[PDB]
């Protein structure tokens, strides 16, 4: 997640230098189905 | 004619400041190196 110009591959050399956080994201697979 | 800054990555004298950004010209990279004085520096070789 960037300041402006937005979302970008991060290598570890830059995260060190930029005070970044060598992270990846998680996506699940969600379902609505009806029950009360 | 001049130097001021340098691109950590794409190797290339940039030169800019405030309302200007903090990125680049022909690599889009957010890291910059300040660049050496011309005041000349001398060393005793000891
Ligand atoms: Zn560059």
């Amino acid at each position: 997640n960037e300041s402006d110009g937005v979302t970008h591959a991060l290598y570890p050399q830059e995260a060190r230098l930029r005070n970044l956080t060598y992270s990846s994201g998680l996506f699940v697979d969600v379902k609505k189905r009806t029950y009360e | 004619a001049t130097l001021k800054y340098i691109c950590a990555e794409c190797s290339s004298k940039l030169s800019l400041s405030r309302t200007d950004a903090v990125r680049c010209k022909d690599c889009g990279h957010r890291i910059l190196l300040k660049a050496r004085t011309k005041r000349l520096v001398q060393f005793e070789a000891r």
